[PDB]
RNA sequence: GCAGGCGCGCAAAUUACCCAAUCCUAAUUCAGGGAGGUAGUGACAAUAAAUAACGAUACAGGGCCCAUUCGGGUCUUGUAAUUGGAAUGAGUACAAUGUAAAUACCUUAACGAGGAACAAUUGGAGGGCAAGUCUGGUGCCAG
């Protein structure tokens, strides 16, 4: 279950990597991409220069969570609902969010680079 | 251009004389140094031998083998300038001499 | 070399230029040839040729070649690596197999000696 | 107690020879002693230990069953005809031995090539 | 064998420690071997998913692949679809090896005792004495594992220590 | 290459002595 | 003077030593003929190695199509028969489904003739006509109604002809070469170009046509009457999937 | 009177540190450090053990009030 | 060409066996074949395994481990070569198979373990100790 966020979707589109087939080709397993509605808030608030990212976030494969916290700070919502559970795999591209994640012990996180996703802290990647 | 001496990783060098015999402090960086004649250039540089206790194997003109050093930090007594350690003396590895497996022939 | 005296062994190590060195593979090494090897090592190494005699180990040729590879490894770590040694069989009517003898004489024919400072 | 079985018994009158794959089952013996098993094979066939010949054995891993190839046929005279010399040396029905391995007979015939003449010699 | 991309992660180190520990392995190379064949088996399983349904290539080779994996036993026969091969993972592969399988079968009382009495040539799968741990017993030959006929744990002669000590007690 | 040669040509280096 | 780049229809493994048997000069080309050594050693396994193959050839024993021919590397290839008095057998050796050389087992009255596609016909010397077929049987005095790409029935006991076979629409043909190798049938249409790339086109039960160059194919016979008993029950090689479908059906 | 060579001159592994019988067998040290890593995370978390072993005579190790080890949701 | 070597005073397969196989050549089943095959050497790559497994008893609890800030959790911790029988193959070797003959593998009598001494190495990180040495100087310190 792969949590998604905004710069990941934007970077994925500008690298032209598909979401679900990109995750399957990166990780060789069925991936369920999961968007928090608080991160869809940010991906709406980015404005009309990212309507491609919006209508690719609206996708029946990408099943979406529901948050419960005032405001739309998606990075804190991501790190909170990860370190409550440690069952998710975080997809991101933010440097500070990457540092928060690789500070907390032992979740995997992935990021687009070159022309495919790369996955950082997961053992059975091959 | 691919190395500290020409392009080779190692170069046979003729030991001139032991630098720093008269240093009082044992295991000091002046003490564990030695003058060595590069042959493929033919010029005198100065080089390390680690463990000044096993400095006393190599003495004088004993065709030693001269490798790089590679400072992986900032040690206190470590002087700069030298980047050559000694890896063999007269054919046999002086590390093996220090752990007294092999023997130095003459 | 009379093998009972360092009194001889020392000065033969001083004067010699080639030393062929007579191990018996039935028994492995011995401290007499280890002593002579260190004396030659410190006074300046002459050109050394190993020869291993008494290969009447058993019908167990597996033991024969295992002892031979242990001998050549202990020889290479103690004179220069990959030094030449010859495996002599048992004596046949007063002398050794002339095949290995002719090959040994060939190597000492093309030995090409070297200077030492003493 | 062992049990020797045969399989794929195909006849071959081109050599008058009946060929097969033999498999022995020895539950506790080491091996089945080529002479002893070939004479028992001749017993379970028609006759002639000297004219049966089994040659391709190997004991499978873990022990218990060995598999090889076996030839039986009649008529020991054409057993002398149609079987190779090393197998006829392996059984006690023929023997061939030379002395000069390769190099000795090689230098011998090279010396005869050098000589070119018959037995004449003077002083 | 196949080396990882970034092998020196603490997560991968704890992974290899846990797998080698609770399955009784000898180094990380066993994990890497079966992880390499798992990686090639699901990399060959995913492109058949990406191609079209009822493409006869997909149909025949997917039924071939899951017919192999059911027979090895890593895929239970209730999940006979190709995406379960994607869902497969490496502990299912080293669960089926002979060492862990005989320890689950009993008769060994610890995983490393299972490995060592396999290597003492004591265990035969039906007919054939097997002296390797990494064997991958198939689902039919799961229930064929008992001690060898020529083994003192089977029904053979008592071993070396047994008859030597019996002779010294006869003294 | 130069890699297998520029390290093996130091076997030709020694101490100059006379015979 | 060497080999091991052998034609891979010889069922030759790679770890049988290095060299393969070089086919000596004979009737046929090397690429479509197997020698007696690769026949008698590793095609029906009547022998084990070349020494005993030499034994069963110089035993006066083999008779390739009427005569002994004691030669290990003898290229007895397509449409020949190999009779052996012991083992009762006659082997017309032909092509098959996959491309290699299928053996037959032929009785005597079918084993006392072969047949041959003519390669060229001329007038030899002294007014005498001149026919040569695919195995080098340069035979005088045909019947005068000679065409080229045409089948003659060789008597094979005395080397004359016993029967003549023309070629047109509606009479059988059998391919020796190409991708479609070892396949029968002749019923579509008889198209001809100039400069080659023409074939007597080939039937199927689903009207599947195979068109190659006309040098490879040649006549066996006619409908209901082919002059050779055919391998593996008239092998047309429909499909492995259709074979498994017939397996699920019946 | 035949001399020989003894063990150190035979093997020539002179002047080593003290090595380990544990490190001699590359499986056993992974068996005998997985055993520790079992008993290490008896302290980190409170891993399940097998349930109620005897009859319930108390948890045998204490209970404290002012400490809740339950993760809260932001 | 094959084997061995040399040309530096600093270096590395054996001057082994055989036409038995695969073929080739010839007056031609046979003879020849350094073509080719086998063996030895060969940390040049690749594949699989061992270098131990199971207990019993006695004690020490001021006990261990995880915590960047005095926090958390656990005999279900450690040492005693206290100690016991089982199992084996490295090695050994009757033999037999293997092969042209032999070696190797597989199989196997009788042997063959306790420090299983039948004695795993290469690195890396750290301390601590003297009636001891050396240097600096605001005692007794620092290097
Ligand atoms: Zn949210």
């Amino acid at each position: 279950q792969v949590l998604i966020d905004t710069n990941f979707i934007n970077f994925s589109i500008q690298k032209k990597v598909d979401i679900v087939r990109g995750m399957m080709d990166c990780l060789l397993a069925k991936c369920n991409p999961l968007i928090t509605d608080c991160v869809m808030a940010e991906l709406e608030k980015l404005g009309p220069k990212y309507r491609i990212a919006l209508k690719l976030a609206r996708d029946p494969r990408i099943k979406r969570l529901s948050c419960s916290h005032k405001g739309t700070y998606a990075d804190d919502c991501l790190v909170h609902r990860v370190l409550q559970h440690k069952c998710y795999i975080v997809a991101t591209n933010d440097a500070g969010l990457k540092q928060r994640i690789r500070k907390i012990p032992g979740i995997p996180l992935m990021s687009v680079g070159g022309h495919a996703y790369v996955i950082e802290k997961l053992p059975d990647v091959f | 251009k691919s190395s500290p001496f020409g392009g080779s990783s190692h170069a046979k060098g003729i030991v001139l004389e032991k630098l720093g015999i008269e240093s009082k402090q044992p295991n000091s960086a002046i003490r564990k140094c030695v003058r060595v004649q590069l042959i493929k250039n033919g010029k005198k540089v100065t080089a390390f031998v680690p463990n000044d206790g096993c400095l006393n194997f190599v003495d004088e003109n004993d065709e030693v083998l001269l490798a790089g050093f590679g400072r992986k930090g900032k040690a206190k007594g470590d002087i700069p300038g030298v980047r050559f350690k000694v890896v063999k003396v007269s054919g046999v590895s002086l590390l093996a001499l220090w752990k007294e497996k092999k023997e130095k022939p003459r | 070399c009379p093998a009972d005296d360092l009194n001889a062994m020392i000065d033969i190590a001083k004067i010699a230029d080639l030393v062929l060195l007579l191990i018996d593979g039935n028994f492995g090494f011995e401290m007499e040839t280890m002593e002579f090897l260190n004396i030659a090592q410190h006074h300046g190494m002459p050109r050394v040729l190993g020869v291993a005699t008494h290969l009447d180990l058993f019908k167990s040729q597996s033991t024969l070649r295992a002892s031979k590879k242990r001998l050549k490894h202990r020889f290479w770590t103690e004179v220069y690596q990959g030094a030449k040694l010859f495996y002599l069989s048992g004596v046949i009517n007063g002398r050794y197999p002339d095949r290995e003898i002719l090959n040994l004489s060939r190597f000492i024919s093309v030995m090409k000696f070297r200077p030492l400072k003493w | 107690a062992v049990t020797i079985r045969t399989r794929k018994v195909i006849s071959n009158p081109l050599l008058a020879r009946k060929q097969f794959v033999v498999d022995v089952l020895h539950p506790n013996r080491a091996n089945v002693s080529k002479d002893e098993l070939r004479e028992k094979l001749a017993e379970v066939y028609k006759a002639e230990k000297d004219a049966v010949s089994v040659f391709g054995f190997r004991t499978q891993f873990g022990g218990g069953k060995s598999v090889g190839f076996g030839l039986v046929y009649n008529s020991v005279a054409e057993a002398k005809k149609f079987e190779p010399t090393y197998r006829l040396v392996r059984y006690g029905l023929a023997e061939k031995v030379e002395k000069a391995s390769r190099q000795q007979r090689k230098q011998k015939k090279n010396r005869d090539k050098k000589i070119f003449g018959t037995g004449k010699r003077l002083a | 064998y196949s080396t990882p991309k970034r092998p020196y992660e603490s997560s991968r180190l704890d992974a290899e420690l846990k797998l080698a520990g609770e399955f009784g392995l000898k180094n990380k190379k066993e994990i890497y071997r079966i992880s390499f064949q798992l990686s090639k088996i699901r990399r060959a399983a995913r492109d058949l998913l990406t191609r079209d349904e009822k493409d006869p290539k997909r149909l025949f080779e997917g039924n071939a692949l899951i017919r192999r994996l059911v027979r090895v036993g890593v895929l239970s026969e209730d999940k006979k679809k190709l995406d379960y091969v994607l869902a497969l993972k490496v502990e299912d592969f080293l669960e089926r090896r002979l060492q862990t399988q005989v320890y689950k079968l009993g008769l060994a009382k610890s995983v490393h005792h299972a490995r060592v009495l396999i290597t003492q040539r004591h265990i035969a799968v039906g007919k054939q004495i097997v002296n390797i741990p990494s064997f991958m017993v198939r689902l039919d030959s799961e229930k064929h594992i008992d001690f060898a006929p020529t083994s003192p744990f089977g029904g053979a002669r008592p071993g070396r220590v047994a008859r030597r000590n019996a002779a010294r007690k006869a003294e | 290459t130069m890699q297998r040669s520029s390290d093996v040509n130091e076997r030709k280096l020694h101490v100059p002595m006379v015979d | 003077l060497k080999r091991l780049a052998a034609p891979h229809h010889w069922l030759l493994d790679k770890l049988s030593g290095c060299y393969a048997p070089r086919p000596s000069a004979g009737p046929h080309k090397l690429r479509e003929s197997l020698p007696l050594i690769v026949f008698l050693r590793n095609r029906l396994k009547y022998a084990l190695n070349g020494r005993e193959v030499k034994a069963i050839l110089m035993q006066r024993h083999v008779k390739v199509d009427g005569k002994v021919r004691t030669d290990t590397t003898y290229p007895a290839g397509f449409m020949d028969v190999i009779t052996l008095d012991a083992t009762n057998e006659n082997f017309r050796l032909v092509y098959d489904v996959k491309g290699r050389f299928a053996v037959h087992r032929i009785t005597d009255e079918e084993a006392s003739y072969k047949l041959g596609k003519v390669k060229k016909v001329q007038l030899g010397k002294k007014g005498v006509p001149y026919v040569v077929t695919h195995d080098g049987r340069t035979i005088r005095y045909p019947d005068p109604n000679i065409k080229v790409n045409d089948t003659v029935k060789i008597d094979l006991a005395s080397g004359k002809i016993t029967d003549f076979i023309k070629f047109d629409a509606g009479k059988l043909v059998y391919v020796t070469g190409g991708r479609n190798l070892g396949r029968i049938g002749t019923i579509v249409h008889k198209e001809r170009h100039d400069g080659g790339f023409d074939l007597v086109h080939i039937k199927d039960s689903l009207d599947n046509t195979f068109v190659t160059r006309l040098n490879n194919v040649f006549v066996i016979g006619e409908q209901g009457k082919p002059y050779i008993s055919l391998p593996k029950g008239k092998g047309i090689k429909l499909s492995i999937a259709e074979e498994r479908d017939r397996r699920r059906a019946q | 009177g035949k001399r020989a060579i003894n063990y150190q001159i035979l093997k020539n592994k002179g002047l080593t540190p003290k090595r380990n019988k544990d490190n001699r067998n590359s499986r056993v040290k992974k068996r005998k450090k997985y055993q520790k890593a079992q008993k290490k995370l008896k302290s980190v978390r409170a891993v399940y053990s097998g349930g109620q072993s005897g009859v319930y005579e108390g948890e045998k190790t204490g209970i404290k009030k002012g400490l809740t080890r339950s993760v809260k949701f932001k």
